[PDB]
């Protein structure tokens, strides 16, 4: 969508087109206090599937 | 359907203390969901409970007829065919079984006795059927006998240890470790 | 009497048994050595003589009773950790009891003891650690992440082209 | 199944201190725990466990195969 | 092929004459006119054409396991492409979500 907003501010005219653009980010949901919730005993597999966090790949669907 | 739930934002996600020592606790996250080797243990016991009883009484059904191959002796000369029709009602697998000294009551067999003996850690197998024969006579009548078996034990069924039907199952860990077996 | 003697002497309930009744002192620590000594100690343990054992159907009805009847309801959590194992190995030997005689209102208890003694397994597991260290980083203060791994970085392609285009050739060496 | 009467390289009598240092390791180890089942020590992550000045007040020397074995050896009874 | 109007079956083809006669098993005949005057075909490269390709190109900007390219689309001036190369002459085609295709398709 910031592309097309940086795009369509380019078309107007704009000098400050540049500026309607926003980084990529990609990252896991995963954290440290996960980690140590896992070492607790307090998180588990069946609840990180749960939370959609991690799920089960099948070598087809892989 | 369409999926309802929404998640926050990934770019509010705080993963940057994240060290790849943390990532092995996922690792054994997954390693005490499955066990290490629980899929046998799941797929014998889907085997006994699900497995042998769809088996026998869906896929054994039998409906056979045969030449009547007998004597003058009566009406004999007038039937032709007999058909055999039977199929199996009720199944079971119970815990494996020994019989102390002979003429006994069948007390129970556990594994380190079945090492030890040479013995089968096998479980008797109880199933259960009807019957019907029809009689096929010349002219084109038929005569139907049908007959209904209470249940009785055909054999055993090997039992894969430590799963359900194992003796090793409604034992404690101590309890396991004094019978002889390896608690761990 | 000899052949239900051999057979009882390889069941590992036997053993099991006999281990509880020389905890308590009912028979003798030491194998039997002598026929009175075995007859008196299959007595004791199967709770019925060998020849008498014939005669009727029952087994496990009279199989040894632990002496001491510790209270397992402290093993609600509630010189205690050594009474925690004595009640653990107790009640352990008791539910192997109950189960062989299918006694009513078992599984409850089984699953009740089998939670206990996951605690219990949780206590020797601390019990048997050898410990742990993970190298720091100093600049900050969790597991060392350095490495000397491989880092891609597109160069400039004057390392590898003149200014005429030509490829390097590095085969003129200088010593100084 | 225990730690070593004597190291297994130089034979010195490790032996004499081993179930005192049993003891007091468990011990050290519950101070720097922390929040985490006992089980899953080996995976912390943050554990800084050293056994240096617990070993040296044994008097045990600093020599590399003592403390190897010291440390490192299995107890058969907290396994079975 | 040529279907039989009778009973729908497959006729054989025979040549009389210089002409084209199909004749059924039911003993109805026709003759073809123009359509059936192709005896036999072949065609190369069946496995790089873009006729094999069609329903993988169409897809190809939302499979999420395909190359991208930092270099933006001149349609909807998104500022990544998605890179595809098939063939044996590694035959370079840049996708886009939106509908544009280097080479023009
Ligand atoms: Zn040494
Ligand atoms: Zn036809
Ligand atoms: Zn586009």
């Amino acid at each position: 969508q910031a592309c097309y907003k940086a795009a369509e501010a380019r078309k107007k005219g704009d000098k400050d087109w540049e500026k309607h653009k926003i980084p990529f980010i990609q990252n896991t949901r995963f954290t440290p206090q996960m980690a140590k919730d896992i070492l607790a005993g307090t998180l588990t597999l069946e609840d990180l599937v749960a939370q959609g966090i991690c799920e089960f790949i099948t070598p087809e669907e892989a | 359907l369409r999926p309802q739930i929404t998640y926050g934002p990934i770019e509010t996600v705080d993963n940057e203390e994240l060290t790849e020592a943390d990532m092995l606790s996922f690792i054994s996250a997954a390693v005490n969901s499955t066990g290490l080797i629980g899929y046998n243990i799941k797929s014998f016991d889907d085997l006994m409970d699900n497995g042998i009883p769809q088996i026998v009484k869906q896929m054994f059904n039998v409906d056979i007829t045969y030449k009547d191959q007998r004597d003058h002796t009566e009406i004999d000369k007038l039937r032709e065919s007999v058909q055999i029709q039977f199929n199996f009602t009720d199944v079971n697998i119970e815990r494996p079984q020994h019989r102390n000294y002979s003429q006994g009551n069948k007390i129970n067999l556990l594994p380190n006795k079945a090492r030890l003996c040479g013995l089968s850690y096998s479980g008797p197998v109880n199933l259960a059927a009807e019957v019907i024969l029809t009689a096929h006579y010349s002219n084109g009548r038929q005569e139907v006998k049908r007959a209904s078996i209470p249940p009785f034990q055909v054999s055993t069924f090997p039992i894969m240890r430590g799963s359900n039907r194992c003796h090793t199952h409604h034992l404690s860990k101590t309890a396991k470790k004094e019978i002889g077996e390896d608690p761990n | 009497t000899k052949v239900l003697l051999t057979e009882i002497l390889l069941d590992p309930m036997y053993d099991y048994a006999a281990t509880v009744a020389r905890i308590d002192g009912s028979i003798p620590m030491h194998k039997p050595r002598t026929p009175k000594e075995a007859e008196y100690e299959f007595k004791t343990v199967i709770g019925r003589t060998p020849a008498e054992l014939l005669s009727q159907k029952e087994f496990y009805d009279k199989i040894y009773t632990s002496k001491y009847r510790p209270d397992f309801t402290q093993l609600t959590r509630l010189r205690d950790e050594e009474k925690t194992s004595t009640l653990i190995y107790l009640r352990a030997y008791e539910l192997f009891l109950k189960y062989l005689q299918n006694a009513p209102n078992f599984n409850s208890e089984l699953a009740e003891f089998k939670t206990y003694e996951n605690a219990y397994g949780e206590q020797k597991a601390l019990l048997a650690q050898q410990g742990f260290y993970n190298i720091f980083d100093p600049n900050t203060g969790r597991a060392d992440q350095r490495t000397r791994l491989f880092e891609y970085k597109r160069l400039p392609i004057s390392t590898l082209y003149d200014e005429r285009g030509l490829p390097h050739k590095w085969t003129i060496y200088v010593y100084k | 199944m225990l730690i070593p009467v004597v190291c297994f390289t130089c034979g010195f009598p490790i032996g004499t201190y081993a179930a005192i240092f049993d003891k007091a390791r468990t011990e050290y180890i519950k101070t720097k725990m922390g929040g985490t089942l006992p089980q899953n020590i080996p995976l912390d992550a943050s554990l800084q466990i050293e056994l240096k000045d617990l070993i040296t007040a044994l008097g045990i020397p600093m020599r590399v195969c003592c403390r190897t074995h010291l440390i490192t050896t299995l107890d058969y009874r907290k396994y079975y | 092929m040529k279907i039989c109007k009778a009973c729908s079956s497959c006729m054989v083809r025979t040549y009389v004459d210089g002409n084209i006669i199909f004749r059924c098993s039911c003993g109805e005949s026709v003759q073809g006119d123009s359509q059936n005057l192709l005896v036999s075909s072949k065609v190369y490269h069946t496995g790089e054409m873009e006729d094999k390709y069609k329903i993988f190109i169409k897809n190809a900007p939302f499979d999420p396991t395909n190359c991208q390219i930092k270099k933006d689309c001149p349609n909807c001036h998104l500022d990544y492409l998605t890179q595809i190369c098939i063939g044996s002459q590694k035959i370079i085609i840049l996708v886009c979500r939106c509908g544009y295709m280097s080479n023009r398709g």
